């Protein structure tokens, strides 16, 4: 999946929605302004955490090379596949790489940034559930890392 | 495909029992153990000139059974690895075989078969019976025991060095002093080397009895020196045991906290939300059908990627331990928020009434 | 019935001294111990061909006394069990006899009596003297020692496994190396089995002295291996000791907290209040005399049953241990209640003055 | 003590005082309303705990089968006899199955949901107190579990 | 009386060095130790038939010196006790002599002198040399060592009993099994008693070597049982050692808290204030000169007595240890006081504005 | 001066590897160790009359190599010390040489060279080979091991004394009792001294086997006494081991706190600010050019000196450990500040509205 | 020092100042009222502690037998002598039974219910101070227990 | 560097700016008044700490002998050289007596009473920085202790 030049131009056009002034950088102001226009309400500390994940210069900005790297990579990297698989394993006590559909539903809608019923319905539909009702989450992780 | 799913469940069960046992699966591994260990014992009984006949007879049958059992186990495990998604197809099976311990097990099996074949150089056919010990060495999953021992030894380096340095000085001194007293009367202590051998055999508390002091001066010196010497020699065993116990206790301690929790659950959610950006019915509407302003959806995806990366980090961090100073931190946060609340009351009273 | 109550108090005292001793009651059990143990010793002294005569004489008297004492004790305990309310009447006594250790004690006694009777097959009459050890085994109340040892061993599985694996490898290697050096010079190390016997007897620090290295290479090789080997062999005695000590300390820790308290006291109250619904003078009035609207009292009883069930649960839960994070939880509750109080002030100031 | 059909009908009539609408369920609203009419004042969390003790469906209700089971059983079960006896044993340091009348009086009127003087007077009258003043509480437990 | 005060300071210094040493005073006691212990050794060297002559010679001089030194020490201590205020005058000195260890020391000294006098029944004059060990036993101030050992043993009763029960069973079983195998081949294991002696001497890891298994079955059975048995026998030592260490650590812990403080200081003040009611210049005025209304001063004294008794109790209580739940208690007190303060604000706002 | 800085970096690296090693620098010291230890071993092999020839040959070469290596190391270290600023110029090098261990190393080297020279009194030339052990003793940086052992022994002085007192009494008693039983039958126990030798050799679990009880009474007493005696003798080792382990654990505990921090950083700042009072461009202005009112700048400097002294103290204090009562102290400070804030609200409401 | 009948009558007259109603008991009301009339200001919890030290009946009162016992005994008992001596020993690190005049002065005026300068001056005058400035506190304890 | 009499007179003239009344002492009033006139704002607890560092009499004052001692000594004493060197060593993990210019800059401007950029610029200029960018702080300590 070599990154092509047209794909780079489409990332550039998204990057320019944040950096409307043409300064080549995205600060918490530019990021948070676009987010709130869509009806999101991040906090300042959440905007700083997000920028810090890709800001190698440590000056509180995202530049286009950092933006392009994040967009090209998504979740395809091996670190993402391993950590997501480690998160499922927290809820796999048997150690057999399986989790019950009903147990997945409980964790997704009752912990963390809970999924809505419709979100979790789409998630269980997308996993090829076995007839017992058990989900092989390691093949679920490869579908999100492909 | 119900049969396909039965097949997959069978494969996962076999792979669970083989690679990472739990609960009752041990009833298999223990068996294999008693099958190799037993063989070892028989090999030793082959060395005696009294039982050689019966021992070789039994070893023939046991080697046959062991070769068959290990071939079966190897084929079953190689087929079972297929259950996981990493190794699929014959390319994946091959990738599985490339592992180190797998090729080790294969080499040991081929060696056993070649030996039993050449049986029909008996010295070498007996010498290679040592190979089985590799079957046990293979039970170490990435040398856990060595790493644990090394960690505990390194953590107690200063205490361990003091025991060795003090113990070495006492051994050098007691041996010399006893040799000075037993020099002429007793014939055992003919040279200093004999005195050192006696001193070691005495301080370790082995006490063979082939060398013992005969004159009373030697006996008194040996009595007083051994009491000081015996404690220093046994000091290292005492320190490592307490270290292991304390380590196990503290580790079991952190199990109760269960602080990692929430981060793992949120990571799966941020990953699903990012993934669903490109396949959800939420985006299969006339509104989203991309042609006029593609960047809007791209910007929405870029935000979900950033949140996914925040959740992955918070998830990895949970593994790290946390201090007991959190209570001070919550009081600092709680006090500051409340002190700011009284200020906001004070400013409003001063605004309205003045 | 004052005599009846004296009878009941006597019964409860005897049953307390027998079933669950405390304080001075031990002065009985210890006695029984020294009575059986002593017998055992005499039995052993019967095996020697020098003291057989006097030993058998003493064993006759001691067996007579022991049979009489244990018969008396058994009858007394069977009669004492009646004190409790569970086993009343001869049916209850029988139910008491059905216990396992009771029938064990009865079988041992009948065996002793049958043996002493047949005394007037002496080989079997001597062999059955081993039975007395069951009298001590009977002192284990549901095998407490075995369960404690198993718990402590399982909690430390990894460290204990590391000591055996490292120790076993040192034993094999040292035995082989010393055998290679002592092969021809010394006659003791004729075969590898002899070298292994020597290696075990040395590494355990027993040191019989029937086998010892004679050449200097063997001696220097044995001295280096023994120092490394002796610590690993003695490593388990230290790990388990530290484990027992830490377990006792932590357990004694939780004794001071006494957090269960209040739940046990409330359970008795909810049970009494429920019970008294059906017999209290509070319900023996013209008002409650049930004929026109029976459901009102039934509804009142249903509420007391629900509260009883809540109190029973809270009581069972108290047994479970509690974490040290309660202080954070009380600050969270205290801060939240206070922050809500400042809000209620703020809203009222804003309501009146605006 | 086989549960008879007339006993079932009397339980049904009590159950219907709670569930006046005929919906076949008792929620915190129905339970707490009947309780406050009698002058009791449970909290919401106390009403939830009470319903949770018999709500197997976990949906916050009591149905008639659950109501009937609780009413038929009362304290007669072996779990109740054991736990009540364990509660007395907390206050029996001797381990002889006895507790002093004066010690029972202190615990009943000073801990927990304290008994009134008249309540505790009836309780000590009902236990067949010995001449010393010591109470055999295990036979006291069987009278409440009979 | 400056000379009187010099006298008193000298007396207190001597009594401090004798009764309760600290710092450098030890340089005395250690000396006395090496003076008695040495004597003991010489006595033992008197038993040998080779050194009897020189040993008796040295013992004469040493006994003379020891009798003189202990007489001097006793007179000095009896005179020194006078420093304290408890024993004053010859009646007080006598009261001091009535102590148990004092009369013990006196009896030992008179016995030594009578023996050396009768020297000018030599068997008894040698037998009484054991008396000196009482001089060391006298170093125990109220048997501290025995009480410490008993406390630590009682606190760990369950584990200790488990080690003995498992250790006893293993010994019996291993002895029987080895005796069954060595019965006929080896002559050492002639009877079961010999097998039990061997089993004990092996499991304790003493290993004399006069009895050893000869047939291979006995060796294999002995080897396996020896490994399990050796750990159980050494388990007690480790348990008690860890217990002592943990006890010392926790005790040292409480030293840092120093919570008793304030109560001791306040007690002296309440005692002085009560005492001064009857002698202070504050009461030597025309106003207080008692003739018209004596009860007023008596009432004032009664109040000071009650406060003294409160201070004595609070002082005795400080010795008792305190839990770590005090932080929860201070939050409960702090929250309650603050919540009551917001209520007092709320009521006043509602009073004025309504 | 780039070459000068390369020179300085080289010097600092060499001095770091020599004086205070870390990480990989150990690969040097270990080497030196195996170079001296090896020599020692050869010296011992010189004592045997069988290997003297080859041993002396090897010792010649090894002594030559060792003298050359240690001379090189000494010259390199003396030159390396120059890197630090303390010892500069030949006066500084000399000041470095005056250290104790430096002169020790120099004396040992000169002794080795003089010996090898006189080689071309062989008894003394062999006797001085013991000197090398000083090369190892030199590895102790200010006797750390001795101080650690002393600290741990002193902290558990009460526990250690109890083990010795109880153990000594058992040895004195068991020896006497066994001697009373073996007096006439066995020839080994001819005198009490022999019984004491046997008792020590048995209770320490050495078990030479030259003396053993023969009569059954002696065996029973020996077996009973040995079980009680062996545990008391093995206590000191367990106590000291648990002490070392607990000490290491608690020390590692304090590593996590890292509380000293801020004070060290502020001290450098106050020192720089004080220093810059006399050289900063901030004071090189017409305004500061001192002629009319010199005291103003002196007063400003006096204030910076006082602040420097406050920062040095706060910095030195950080090393001292802190208690766990800080949380109570922060609640006390937080509550007091908040209670004072509600008072300031109350006073203002009462001022305006009244 | 046998307690005489005239001494008993003088204690009775003091006791009657507290118990002015003739009820034979002293409660916190009677005790605290007499104390505040003299210008003292005990708290309620301090009045309860004081009465509790001599109230064997545990009903919150002092009767005349308890009052007489306290007044006859003062500090003369052996428990008082031992505890006071233990309090001094807290401040005797040498263990020689001595305390410095200056150290006594610091503890008396800086800890607890601090003595005034004049109080502590009278206390140091009353102890027969040695020429060094060291106080033998065990003979100081016997003067207060005589 | 023998303290001369003219140097003593210049210290006396500075001391008299604090002690304008001629009382021979400097309290928190005199010290803090001169400091605030220059625009400093110490707290009362900071003024007490400063005086306590040189107040041997413990009465809360600085007299001229104490003032003169502090002024004559500055940082030249061996205690100052050792403690300052120990402070640098906190930030020298290698143990080689070096610290990076950039690491010194971070610590000076981000911890404690942070140096301004211009202050820290002068500090790094004054240390003879090596070409790598590493500072030998032990010779930096001797320049401040000379
Ligand atoms: C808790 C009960 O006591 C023990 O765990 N005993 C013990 C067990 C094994 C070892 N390791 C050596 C070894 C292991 C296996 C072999 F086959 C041969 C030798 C040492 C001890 N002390
Ligand atoms: C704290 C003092 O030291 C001991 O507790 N000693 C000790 C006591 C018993 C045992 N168990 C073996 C055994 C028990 C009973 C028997 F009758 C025969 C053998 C082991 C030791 N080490
Ligand atoms: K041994
Ligand atoms: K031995
Ligand atoms: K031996």
């Amino acid at each position: 999946d070599q990154l092509t030049e047209e794909q780079i131009a489409e990332f550039k056009e998204a990057f320019s929605l944040f950096d409307k002034d043409g300064d080549g950088t995205i600060t918490t102001k530019e990021l948070g302004t676009v987010m709130r226009s869509l009806g999101q309400n991040p906090t300042e500390a959440e905007l700083q955490d997000m920028i810090n994940e890709v800001d190698a210069d440590g000056n509180g900005t995202i530049d286009f090379p950092e933006f392009l790297t994040m967009m090209a990579r998504k979740m395809k990297d091996t670190d993402s596949e391993e950590e997501i698989r480690e998160a499922f394993r927290v809820f796999d006590k048997d150690g057999n790489g399986y989790i019950s559909a009903a147990e997945l539903r409980h964790v997704m809608t009752n912990l963390g940034e809970k999924l809505t019923d419709e979100e979790v319905d789409e998630m269980i539909r997308e996993a090829d559930i076995d007839g017992d009702g058990q989900v092989n989450y390691e093949e679920f992780v490869q579908m999100m890392t492909a | 495909s119900a049969a396909h799913k039965r097949y997959r469940r069978l494969q996962n069960w076999v792979y669970n029992v083989l690679e990472r046992p739990r609960g009752w699966a041990f009833v298999y591994h223990v068996f294999i153990f008693l099958l190799v260990f037993s063989c070892l014992v028989l090999s030793v009984l082959s060395t005696i000139q009294e039982h050689q006949e019966l021992a070789n007879e039994c070893l023939l049958i046991l080697e046959f059974v062991m070769i068959v059992v290990f071939g079966l186990e190897y084929i079953v495990r190689v087929w079972s690895a297929g259950c996981c998604c990493r190794y699929r197809g014959w390319q994946g099976r091959f990738r599985f075989a490339r592992k180190p311990f797998c090729v080790i097990d294969f080499i040991v099996f081929v060696a056993s078969v070649a030996v039993i074949a050449a049986g029909t150089a008996t010295s070498a056919l007996r010498s290679m019976r040592f190979l089985q010990i590799l079957r046990m060495v293979r039970m170490d999953r990435r040398g856990g025991t060595w790493k644990l021992l090394g960690s505990v030894v390194y953590a107690h380096s200063k205490e361990l060095i003091t025991a060795w340095y003090i113990g070495f000085l006492v051994l050098i001194f007691a041996s010399f002093l006893v040799y000075l007293a037993e020099k002429d009367a007793n014939s055992d202590f003919s040279s200093y080397a004999d005195s050192l051998w006696w001193g070691t055999i005495t301080l370790t508390t082995i006490g063979y009895g082939d060398k013992t002091p005969h004159t009373w001066l030697g006996r008194v010196l040996a009595a007083g020196f051994a009491l000081l010497g015996i404690s220093f020699f046994a000091l290292p065993a005492g320190i490592l045991g307490s270290g292991f116990a304390l380590k196990v206790q503290e580790q079991h301690r952190q199990k109760h906290f269960e602080k990692r929790r929430m981060p793992a659950a949120n990571l799966i959610q941020a990953a699903w939300r990012l993934y669903s950006t490109d396949m959800s019915r939420a985006y299969l509407t006339a509104t989203w059908y991309d042609d006029i302003m593609p960047a809007v959806k791209t910007v929405i995806r870029s935000i979900r990627i950033l949140k996914f990366l925040v959740a992955k980090r918070k998830f990895k961090e949970t593994l790290r331990p946390y201090d007991v100073k959190d209570v001070i931190e919550q009081y600092s946060a709680g006090h500051l928020d409340m002190l700011g609340r009284i200020k906001s009351l004070q400013t409003r009273v001063d605004q309205i009434v003045g």
